[PDB]
RNA sequence: AUGUUUCUUCUUUUUUUUUUUUUUUUAUUUGGUGAGAGG
RNA sequence: GGCCGGGAACUCAAAGGAGACUGCCAGUGAUAAACUGGAGGAAGGUGGGGAUGACGUCAAGUCAUCAUGGCCCUUACGACC
RNA sequence: AGAACCUUACCUGGUCUUGACAUCCACGGAAGUUUUCAGAGAUGAGAAUGUGCCUUCGGGAACCGUGAGACAGGUGCUGCAU
């Protein structure tokens, strides 16, 4: 139902007087299929619980994206900290055409058709994070007829 | 408040009555509810801006009295007013008191 | 029990989980009891109705 | 033997954490009453046990009273006092009696008043400590199958009864099975079986999620309303306070696996978990489920809510054998009438046109105008007579002349309208006027007015022979009734 | 007051895998012999 | 010569309990923690001493206590004097 | 927390190899004991005596040796495999 997925695990480390201590961070990604996805990044200790405490907060941070049958409503830029992602609509794009982390995150969100590429430090934590804001800021054509002409016919023709 | 107040030892039973009126005004009319509030009426948005930050996390509709030096986005319903005088929050205590007790029919 | 051996408390003697049963008699006839003997080997203390 | 006394008091204290004060006032009343059995006579009896040495002493007891109603257990304050002056009302005298030695009888006497003060108290407070258990999902063990209810052993000489109702319709216990029940009610019947546990109610469902589901046992997520056809098919209505967490999705579980939980123990009963709203309209669209609903028509004065679905979807709303509406009615409170678009479109024509026949034929307006009240919302001469004039005011081409004059006909109809049916049958018009006859009931006075006799006049004007035809009216009581009627009429 | 220096050479990395029950033995008073009697 | 009778208080042996807690007074301090002093008490601020050694450090020590993965000898690196 | 031999793992020399220590196989002899020579000792050659336990006694195994191959032995190496 919530089709959960991992994205990528790392092994980070800090010190102390004794030595330096290990632990396991790793992003995952759930997402409903049609239009509610959530990214969580928890830490921990162990590769088990690294990643259930993950799901774990991902499950609260689940967001809603308006798209149509599959794919984006519009070409919609990224940005967030070194990287760029790019996203174009692509109406039956045939498959989601996008590297990694882009992959994950826009599968379990329910579209199927974006062809999109990141620009810049593709950095993993960093990319999932700006496809987010990249698409929970693209809108419907709903939205954009009831704040302006106010016709949901001619806004788009 | 019956029972093991003497049984064992009479200083560590000085603790635990020291250990509860601690506990009595920190957690004070909480013991009774169970479970989260649906609403949150606060009388100085700038002091307690803690829950304010912490009720925004969940979704719970909070109301602020708020004085002109806090910054009033994170309440949604805002109250403009003064609250250092102890007879203004009179005002705002005996409204929300007795308007709550014909809302409770 | 607690209370079976509890005889020696109001009483004395020692416990009761002795069977207490007294010989009572069997029943097919009637009757009209008309003579009582009572014989006693000597030494014995013979009773009031003796 | 003294030193024994304490001993068995302090095991037993300890033991059973029960007052030692209880045992001895226990065993006191089973000395006095073993002590009673050994006298031919009637006699009361006080016995007292030393709390130090274990000895007993046995009096001959006098219940001090006012009136002396037993002779053989009861003295006069009078008399007391010329004995002890110290006595008052309720107190005992005694008597220098010989007390009985405690044979395997009185030791046996003694044993059963113990046990039946444990009973009172070591499973009492027992049963107080397991407040949470009296309430909640209790596992006992089948001792005994009948065919009207199941004994159930807890443990502790504690035995609950399941009744045949409070099981579900396929089970099948053994003695041995172990079963867990909802303990819904605590009576007196210590002897045998005071708790009553229950598989069948609402609460067993309820309880089994707060098992299953942790954010229903750390009050994250409530249950508001739960309807249940036993071993067949339920309801529950969850809401919660923490946006954050679906309601549905924490009931459900992973693939289904906490509901699939619940089911089992409940002998595979089908649960269906809706979200509580606010909203009765959204309430009942959602207890509805698994049937799309395509509108709601809600009846506040009837408490009645008319469901229309789609015509495909009737028999999925209806259920197999109306369980889904009647489901959803238990859990809303509602009345839910479901049918089709069509029929919901059919049902209201035929109630405008109705009313619109109601409104030409009593306030005496044109069908065009009658149109206009049932468009603006008005279906009844109630609404019309009581509703306030500002509504009426706001509906267009009415001014506040024809409001009064709408209002004064509709309040002449229904004065009408009660007068018409109280003489028609015997409510108040022929319940006044034909019963003023010394003699007449309500009955006879309906029976006279459905002959046409309304009002003491017409019961005046009658013969013996026009009344001797209803049934209950003998000929010597129509003529009184007649008589009676023309001496007020025609002689007051 | 100021206090120089610490062979050489160098790592790997964490998402599929699993355990266990059988135990042990279980109404009560009244047999012969000899004599008599009923069918 | 406790050496003999005798004795059970005393020393001691050995069980089981009391007692020391900042409990009391004063003073200071935030009316908090406490701190300094006094009393009493055999013993006064964890009374004196011991046993007890957190996560880890050093791939520190030991494969010659033992056990152990490897590798090596097998008329021999084994076994006896 | 104790090296005159012993301990002792080291050295010279004398020795034996399925072995001083365990299980297994086939044979023969109760096991044991006393005593003599040769030898630095290990050992070698004996010489005498004992000849018990359960029985299917064609026995078997408490026990000593000889032959069989599995194997046994290692205070040999590596604490940076444990």
């Amino acid at each position: 139902e919530l089709q959960e997925k991992l994205i990528a695990v790392n092994r980070v480390s800090k010190t102390v007087k004794g030595g330096r201590i290990f632990s396991f961070t790793a992003l995952t990604v759930v997402g409903d299929g049609n239009g509610r996805v959530g990214f969580g990044y928890g830490k921990a200790r162990e590769v088990p619980a690294a990643i259930q405490k993950a799901m774990e907060k991902a499950r609260r941070n689940m967001i809603n994206v308006a798209l149509n049958n599959g794919t984006l409503q519009h070409p919609v830029k990224g940005v967030h900290t070194g990287s760029r992602v790019f996203m174009q609509p692509a109406s039956e794009g045939t498959g989601i055409i996008a590297g990694g982390a882009m992959r994950a995150v826009l599968e379990v969100a329910g579209v199927h058709n974006v062809l999109a590429k990141a620009y810049g430090s593709t950095n993993p934590i960093n990319v999932v994070r700006a496809t987010i804001d990249g698409l929970e800021n693209m809108n419907s054509p709903e939205m954009v007829a009831a704040k302006r002409g106010k016709s949901v016919e001619e806004i788009l023709g | 408040q019956d029972g093991t107040f003497d049984k064992l030892t009479k200083k560590e039973a000085l603790m635990r009555t020291r250990e509860l009126e601690k506990l009595e005004n920190s957690l004070g009319g909480i013991k009774d509810m169970g479970g989260l509030p649906d609403a949150l009426f606060v009388i100085d948005a700038d002091h307690e801006h803690i829950a304010i930050k912490e009720a925004n996390n969940l979704g719970i509709p909070v109301f602020a009295i708020v004085d002109t030096n806090s910054d009033p986005d994170g309440v949604d319903f805002v109250i403009p007013g003064n609250d250092d005088a102890i007879r203004a929050v009179t005002l705002y205590l005996g409204a929300v008191a007795a308007t709550v007790r014909e809302g409770r029919s | 029990t607690p209370e079976e051996k509890l005889l020696r408390a109001i009483f004395g003697e020692k416990a009761s989980d002795v069977k207490d049963s007294s010989l009572r008699v069997p029943n097919g006839v009637s009757g009209t009891v008309i003579d009582v003997q009572v014989f006693t080997r000597d030494g014995v203390e013979k009773d009031k109705r003796a | 033997m003294n030193k024994e006394i304490l001993a068995v008091v302090e095991a037993v204290s300890n033991e059973k954490a029960l007052p030692r004060e209880k045992i001895f006032e226990a065993l006191e009343s089973a000395l006095a009453t073993a002590t009673k059995k050994k006298y031919e006579q009637e006699i009361d009896v006080r016995v007292q046990i030393d709390r130090k040495s274990g000895d007993f002493d046995t009096f001959r007891r006098w219940l001090v009273v006012d009136e002396v109603t037993q002779p053989t257990k009861e003295i006069t304050l009078e008399a007391a006092r010329y004995e002890d002056e110290s006595l008052n009302l309720g107190d005992y005298v005694e008597d220098q009696i010989e007390s009985v030695t405690f044979d395997r009888i009185t030791t046996q006497t003694a044993k059963q008043v113990i046990v039946q003060k444990v009973r009172e108290a070591e499973r009492a407070m027992v049963v107080d400590q397991f407040r949470e258990h009296e309430g909640e999902i209790i596992t006992g063990v089948v001792k005994k199958v009948n065919r009207d209810n199941i004994s159930l052993d807890l443990g502790n000489n504690a035995e609950a009864v399941i009744l045949r109702e409070d099981m579900l319709p396929r089970e099948n216990f053994r003695p041995g099975d172990r079963v867990r029940g909802v303990l819904y009610s605590v009576r007196p019947e210590a002897r045998g079986a005071q708790l009553f546990v229950t598989r069948s109610k609402p609460e067993m469902l309820i309880e089994l999620f707060r098992i299953e589901v942790p954010e229903i046992g750390e009050e994250v997520i409530e249950i508001k309303a739960a309807a249940r056809d036993p071993g067949s098919r339920a309801k529950i209505a969850v809401k919660t306070n923490d946006k954050r967490i679906d309601p549905v999705g924490a009931c459900v579980g992973m693939r289904g696996a906490r509901v699939q939980a619940v089911s089992t123990e409940l002998g595979g009963e089908r649960i269906d978990i809706v979200l509580w709203d606010d909203n009765p309209a959204q309430f009942v669209i959602n207890a509805m489920a698994p049937a799309d609903v395509a509108s709601i028509v809600v009846d506040e004065d009837k408490h009645t809510m008319d469901i229309a679905v789609e015509a495909g979807n009737l028999a999925q709303a209806i259920g197999r054998n109306g369980q889904n509406v009647r489901l959803a009615s238990q859990l809303s409170g509602w009345e839910l009438n479901v049918m089709t678009v069509d029929d919901l479109q059919a049902k209201h024509q035929a109630e405008a046109h109705a009313a619109i026949d109601t409104f030409t034929k009593y306030l005496d307006i044109d069908e065009d105008f009658a149109t206009v009240l049932v468009e603006e919302g008005f279906s009844t001469l109630e609404e019309l007579a009581y509703v306030p004039m500002k509504e009426l005011l706001e509906i267009e081409g009415l001014d506040e002349p024809t409001v009064e004059a709408l209002r004064e006909r509709a309040k002449n109809a229904l004065a009408t309208i009660a007068q018409a049916q109280e003489e028609s049958l015997g409510d108040n018009k022929p319940a006044d006027d034909l019963l003023n006859l010394e003699g007449v009931d309500r009955d006879l006075a309906f029976k006279l007015a459905a002959r046409g006799v309304c009002t003491l006049e017409d019961l005046a004007e009658q013969g013996i022979d026009d009344l001797a035809d209803i049934e209950g009216l003998t000929d010597e009581k129509a003529g009184a009734l007649i008589m009676a009627a023309r001496n007020i009429c025609w002689f007051g």
